[PDB]
Formats: C-alpha cells, sequence, structure tokens
RNA sequence: AAAAAAA
RNA sequence: GAACUUGAGUGCAGAAGAGGAGAGUGGAAUUCCACGUGUAGCGGUGAAAUGCGUAGAGAUGUGGAGGAACACCAGUGGCGAAGGCGACUCUCUGGUCUGUAACUGACGCUGAGGAGCGAAAGCGCGCCGUAAACGAUGAGUGCUAAGUGUUAGGGGGUUUCCGCCCCUUAGUGCUGCAGCUAACGCAUUAAGCACUCCGCCUGGGGAGU
C-alpha cells in the first residue's frame, strides 16, 4: 500500500526530499520482498511470481553491495535497522 | 391440452426428424422424411422437412397448440423450409434456436 | 415533406371515389410473389433477421421491421435490394385493390397531370362526377368500357419509361467510368452468381468480378447463403461484403463494368 | 465508420445499461465485430467484458 | 477498503415482505462484516434472458458497497448458499 | 437486374 | 580522494494487457446410466446393403458420465523469459509502457559453472526434461535515407470537443537507401557501421555409435 510506502520512506529517509538514497529503496524493496514471500509459501506454484522475485531480491543485492562500498557504516546501520544478513 | 410447445427439428444431411414437445420437453408428435416414405436423396431435401414439419405440426394442433419455440440440430437444408412450415401449418413461431452440439 | 402532402392527397381523392361507387382509376400494389417472398425469407434467415409471418400472408409492416433491422448495417443494402425483387411492380387499375407498399386500402396518382395520363383522368373523372354531378348509368358504363384499356396501356408505358430511363443512366455510367480503368475503388458485394459477383461503389455504379479474375482459388457458388467460396484458400465473399476492387474493363456500348479483387 | 464511445465521450462502459450494449450484438446474441460497428480497439474490449458479465446476469443472451 | 457492486436477482416468487427480508438481511451481511452501503437501487421484476432455476423473471437488488473482501467473500459465500438469490454478481467498480 | 414515391 | 547527471533505479502522475497462482460461478455440448415423453423409424450415401427397430427407437426431457473445453468478441490484436496464455467474478501477486524530473549519483553490462522454469514422449500423478523448446538469426549499447500500417501513450495546432493536423515515445508490420551479401537477401525490428561479454563451428561418412 502507498500508505506503507510513505512510512517506509518516512523511516529510512536520508533527507527531507530523499526517495532515491540506497536505503530507501532497499527498505522497500526488503518490504516487496517479504510480502512476495508470504505469497509464496501459499502460491508455491506460482513460478511467474517467483521470477520477480529473484529479480528483486537481485536488485536489492546490487543495492547493498554498493552501499557496503560505498559507505560501510551506513551499511551496517540500514541491515542492522532492516535485519538483514 | 398444452398450447405451447417447442419443435426440436434434427436436419441431418440423410433425412429430417421433427419432434414437437411442450415446454418440459414431453413428445407432443412428431414426422420425418422416412415416416412420410421418403427415400434416399429424397429424405435430405427441404420439400421432405416441410412435408415432415407439416405432418409434426398437424399432429401438433389436434393436442391444441398454437405458439411455438423451435429448435434447430445438424447441417442440413431442412431447417429453412421446416421452420416455414410450422409457420404455415399455423403454429406461431416466438423464437428459432440452433442448439447443434 | 412534398411527398406525404402528395400522399395524402392521392388517399383522400381514392377513398372519397371508392365510397361514391363510380368507375374510377387506382394505383394498385398487389401482394408480393409467394415463392419470391418465400426466397427472400429464407435469404434474411442467413443474416440472422427473423421475420413474423408466412409469405402467403406478410403484413407490410413485418417487412418494415427488417428495413429497420438492417439500417446502418453492410447488409442494408442488398436484404434492401432482395427484397425489393420479391415485391410485385405497382400497376394502374379500374378496381380499388389497395396498395401494399403504402400499407393503404385506397390509393390513386392525381398529383401529376402534366407528365401522367391516369392523374389526367382522375381529373375528368373529378369534373365528370363531383363538379358536372353526371353520375347517370350511360356516363358510368362509358367509362367502365374504356378505362381497363387506359389502365393496362398507361401501365406498360409506365414500364417502358423506368426501362429506359434506366438503359441511359447504365449507358452514362458507362461512359463516366471509360477513363477510370485501372483506378482502385472501395464498394460493396451486392449480388453473388455462379460465374462472378457484383459489387457496388458508393455512387451507385456497379460492374462485375467474374470468376475469371479470381485466380486465387477455385470458388464454388453456395446459392443459399449467397457467396462464392474458395475450396482450397477457404476465402468466402458473400453478399454485403465489402472490399476493394480496381477497375479492368469497361464497354460503352454494351454498358458493361468489369472488376478485379485487390483487398478484402 | 466512427466509435459510438469516442463519439459520444463515454470512457466507461457498463454492463447493466443493457440497452447500449444491445446494440453491440447481433440478432442472435452474438457480438457483433469491430469491423461492422466502426468500434475503437480499445473499446471493443470494454464493450466485449460488459456484455459478457451482462449475458452472465442474464441481462442479454447467448443465443437470441 | 475498496468499492464494490455487488448485483443480485431474488427469485420471482415471493411476496414483498419476503423480499425486504431478503434484502435487509444480505444488508445486514455486508455491513455486519465492515462493510459501508454507499447506494442501492431496485430494478424491480425483470424478464430474464434466460430461464435460471425454472424462473423466467426475477427482482434485481444492485447494491453498492465500501468494504474489504471478507465483507463481499462473506455475501458470496452467503448469496450462493441462500435460495432466495438465484445468480449474482460481485464486481470491483473500475478506478 | 428488378420497390415505392418523386421528378 | 572530490564533483556531475546523460546510463541505472527510486519517487510522483498516468496507460493497456488470454502474465501467473487460488477460489468459486455462468452457460454450453459430451453421452454414463435409469426413467418419463415417445410410436416407427432410423441408418449408409450415385442407391442398396453396411446395418438398424417397433422387445417404442431415431427422437425429447429428467436424474447425469463428471471428464475436457469455453465459439461470437478474435486482429500477423495483446501479454509472457521460454514453454505459453482466450467464459465470468472475486482473492493474492509478477512485469511492461507513457509522462514528470522530485530523489539517489554509474549503483552498469555480459555471465562458464550453479540454480530454477521448461512437449511429445518416456513412462512411472512423479521423475523425466530431451524438444524447426530453431521467428533457421545470444545479450547490451551507440551510430547510419526515406515511404506506409497497426497497439498503448505524451504534447501542440486548430478544433467547443468529437474531428482533423502535426510532432514525440514504446512495440509490432509491410516497402525500400547507404552498406552488407556467394548469391538469395537484409536494410533504425540489420544479416549496415562499432565496442563489451557469452555460446558455438572448423569435409562427408563412421557416429551421436
Amino acid at each position: 500500500t502507498q500508505e506503507r510506502k510513505n512510512q517506509l520512506i518516512n523511516e529510512f529517509k536520508t533527507h527531507e526530499s530523499d526517495t532515491g538514497s540506497p536505503e530507501v529503496q532497499i527498505a522497500i524493496l526488503t518490504d516487496s520482498i517479504n510480502n512476495l514471500n508470504e505469497h509464496l509459501r501459499t502460491h508455491k506454484k506460482d513460478h511467474h511470481s517467483r521470477r520477480g522475485l529473484l529479480k528483486m531480491v537481485g536488485k536489492r543485492r546490487n543495492l547493498l553491495t554498493y552501499l557496503r562500498n560505498k559507505d560501510v557504516t551506513r551499511y551496517r546501520e540500514l541491515i542492522n535497522k532492516l535485519g538483514l544478513r | 391440452n398444452i398450447e405451447s410447445g417447442i419443435a426440436h427439428i434434427r436436419s441431418t444431411f440423410n433425412n429430417t426428424i421433427v419432434t414437437i414437445t411442450d415446454t418440459h420437453g414431453n413428445a407432443i408428435s412428431w414426422s420425418s422424411a422416412g415416416a412420410l416414405g421418403f427415400r434416399g436423396s429424397r429424405k435430405s431435401t427441404p420439400f421432405a422437412a416441410q412435408m415432415a414439419a407439416e405432418t409434426a405440426a398437424k399432429g401438433s394442433i389436434e393436442h391444441g397448440l398454437k405458439t411455438l419455440e423451435v429448435t434447430v440440430k445438424g447441417p442440413g437444408s431442412g431447417r429453412e423450409a421446416a421452420i416455414r412450415a410450422l409457420q404455415a401449418a399455423g403454429l406461431e413461431v416466438t423464437a428459432i434456436r440452433d442448439v447443434t452440439p | 415533406l412534398i411527398e406525404e402532402f402528395m400522399l395524402v392527397a392521392n388517399e383522400t381523392v381514392a377513398e372519397h371515389f371508392h365510397w361514391m361507387n363510380v368507375p374510377f382509376i387506382y394505383r394498385i400494389h398487389e401482394e408480393p410473389n409467394a415463392e419470391k417472398l418465400q426466397k427472400f425469407l429464407e435469404f434474411v434467415t442467413t443474416f440472422g433477421y427473423v421475420v413474423k409471418g408466412t409469405a402467403g400472408n406478410i403484413h407490410p409492416r413485418a417487412l418494415q421491421s427488417i428495413l429497420d433491422a438492417v439500417r446502418d448495417r453492410p447488409e442494408e443494402t442488398v436484404i434492401s435490394t432482395v427484397m425489393l425483387r420479391s415485391m410485385k411492380q405497382a400497376k394502374y387499375d379500374p378496381q380499388s385493390l389497395g396498395h401494399f407498399g403504402l400499407s393503404t386500402e385506397f390509393y390513386t396518382h392525381f398529383t401529376s397531370p402534366i407528365r401522367r395520363y391516369p392523374d389526367l383522368i382522375v381529373h375528368r373523372l373529378i369534373r365528370t362526377y363531383l363538379i358536372n354531378g353526371k353520375v347517370d348509368e350511360a356516363t358510368q358504363e362509358k367509362w367502365a368500357e374504356r378505362l381497363p384499356d387506359i389502365a393496362e396501356h398507361t401501365s406498360s408505358m409506365e414500364r417502358r419509361a423506368v426501362d429506359a430511363e434506366r438503359e441511359t443512366d447504365d449507358l452514362k455510367k458507362a461512359e463516366y467510368m471509360l477513363d477510370k480503368i485501372g483506378e482502385e475503388f472501395d464498394g460493396m458485394i451486392s449480388s453473388v452468381t455462379n460465374f462472378g459477383m457484383f459489387v457496388e461503389l458508393p455512387n451507385t455504379i456497379e460492374g462485375l468480378v467474374h470468376v475469371s479474375f479470381m485466380t486465387d482459388d477455385y470458388y464454388r457458388f453456395d446459392e443459399q447463403h449467397f457467396a462464392m467460396i474458395g475450396e482450397r484458400t477457404g476465402n468466402v465473399f458473400r453478399i454485403g461484403d465489402e472490399i476493394t476492387v480496381k477497375v479492368v474493363d469497361v464497354n460503352k456500348d454494351e454498358r458493361n463494368i468489369d472488376f478485379e479483387i485487390v483487398g478484402m | 465508420k466512427v466509435c459510438y464511445f469516442t463519439s459520444n465521450g463515454i470512457t466507461h462502459i457498463d454492463y447493466k445499461d443493457v440497452d447500449l450494449l444491445k446494440k453491440f450484438v447481433s440478432e442472435r446474441g452474438k457480438i457483433l465485430p469491430r469491423r461492422v460497428t466502426g468500434t475503437n480497439a480499445k473499446y471493443q474490449r470494454k464493450l466485449t467484458a460488459a456484455i459478457k458479465r451482462a449475458r452472465q446476469m442474464a441481462l442479454l443472451p447467448y443465443v437470441s | 477498503m475498496r468499492k464494490y457492486e455487488v448485483m443480485y436477482i431474488i427469485r420471482p416468487n415471493i411476496d414483498e415482505e419476503s423480499k425486504k427480508a431478503v434484502i435487509e438481511r444480505f444488508n445486514n451481511v455486508l455491513t455486519s462484516n465492515g462493510a459501508e452501503i454507499t447506494g442501492t437501487k431496485d430494478w424491480g421484476k425483470r424478464r430474464l434472458a434466460y430461464e435460471i432455476n425454472d424462473f423466467r423473471d426475477g427482482f434485481y437488488q444492485i447494491v453498492n458497497v465500501q468494504s474489504d473482501a471478507a465483507a463481499v467473500q462473506e455475501f458470496d459465500r452467503l448469496a450462493k448458499i441462500s435460495d432466495d438469490i438465484i445468480r449474482h454478481i460481485v464486481v470491483k467498480e473500475e478506478e
């Protein structure tokens, strides 16, 4: 939902106008992933959906890794805040 | 004594059968091209279908029909002529319905 | 508007003289040919149009309902046309046998005596019976003798006129199309035959597509549906399909226009 | 040769508006083709759906 | 919650006491499950285009709502069970 | 091809 | 190290989908069997058998086989990575396109192996998984005449709007320069001109042994 997404944005955003930061995006994806994963627990056979997941998951990974190389600090913070291992 | 009915027209390439029923599909009357002693090609022809419709219809009028629904089955040439023969026998056609499987 | 004003007058005059019960000339239109109308009723059931009635006892309204249904359809022009080809022609008669087309019991022509002789007679009978008051037996017997010959003759001369009129139109349409050889037109299939199919253009110019020019397949005519069917391709040209044609040949003397199929 | 729904500016076809849909079925009840009606593509879709809903709800027939 | 449009047909062989009871029942179902009835037409007894459960007519009810699935879903469940409602559809109101 | 009607 | 926004993405606004997975539900026909009608057919086909039956059947309903599919719409339309996906509604969910340019600031590309999806069959629903699973044509990006159609958008012009007109974006078509090509052909949907990375080939047969 868009209210949920606005929460997320407000929670992670690096400044007032920020929605483009890894932080933000990782936040969002993360939720999506989460929500989607749950979808696939029930809908195991929905392959197609499964595909988008992977692409999501991947996006994340790139963003994390982007971050982890930009500024480890921010990356540490983030992965703690989202709970990402 | 029933007034409304269905006229089931099975027009095949070989034959035309014409059954007339009440609304619940109970059989009032019937005729067919081969019941009127047409044989071979003649059973196929629309003239035999026409005559088959009349004979089925005239049997129904004794049982006191007035209005018909019509159903058509099969590819045969009889449906057009047969239908007109139900109108021409007297019985008004409400609606014709192609129910080919 | 004028039409309507000429019709009601014509209907008014005819009714007056019917009730006067004097020898008079009417403009009748008899009931259509039952065999021709039966075939028409078959033809329209192919397009989905179902008619209430039998061919022997059809009321004009039932025909009107069809012409309302097909209005603003591609199949309009032809069903219309085939309906027409089921009607009888209207003729003059001493008896009041009604006018099918107008759905009226009384009709004459009163309103154009300059150009029609039956209208000029109606006027003379009006003058005779109404104005002069000459409703004597001898006056009636005179007119009762002569009207049948008049009615038959004038009816012949009308048909003659129409045939010639049309024959000059077809000639001048053919003359118009001489310079259009090679040009493509959009048109509609007006009629299908065993030898080919007729296509009417937007300006009501009609030309033939000969089966020879249908080089893509062997086309078999279906008479019941009104359609040429390709054996191999399974292309179906039916009455009332719009197609794009090209002008191949025009013979002015013969009044022929020949078309080839560019596309459907 | 114009679209009803693009002419008259009708963004939303409704399944309930039986009269409107009835224009666009054949007498037998079959959906009329785009080429016949002149409908826009977009709407041909919308229209089809509505008729399909309609027919489900017995507003329209499948086979008149 | 999101806008739906329910329509349904009530069997033609009932008096207006029974009919009202239906409507109130099924209006009660929706609002009971967190729905809010924004509109409620009654199209009255129409001829059906074909013969549903041996009836050639029926009374149409068109409920607009706003609700969760659950509401609509409960409705649909019960609508199916019920013999009074012969047919129905729920539909989302396309944005 | 082919109807009224008008002209 | 520092800076930037053109690539990449997130916002925000908008668009169209037979994209996928569940759950119903609408009609169809089907023939599984019984029964109520039914009253002598019916049945091939040059026309006769071939057969078919009054033991009431062809035929017509009613209980149903209870299993498969969803005509018209339907389009070299659309959607999908491929295989593929067409009744309707709801439930959950994937992606794509347009427009804005608010944000991030190269975060990108390809990708052996690996993992997953993925016909007949093979068959034992599961493994199998091989597929003209070959539009005979990896992916990405940029550049390089035109003409015409369609799908979903964007803007301006008139135009009230509808309608037309023009420009732009993305996709799908036909036609055709430059170039390329053994020729055939391809030709901004390249098989043209380039750069990156991957797959693959190096006579036929033997032998996919």
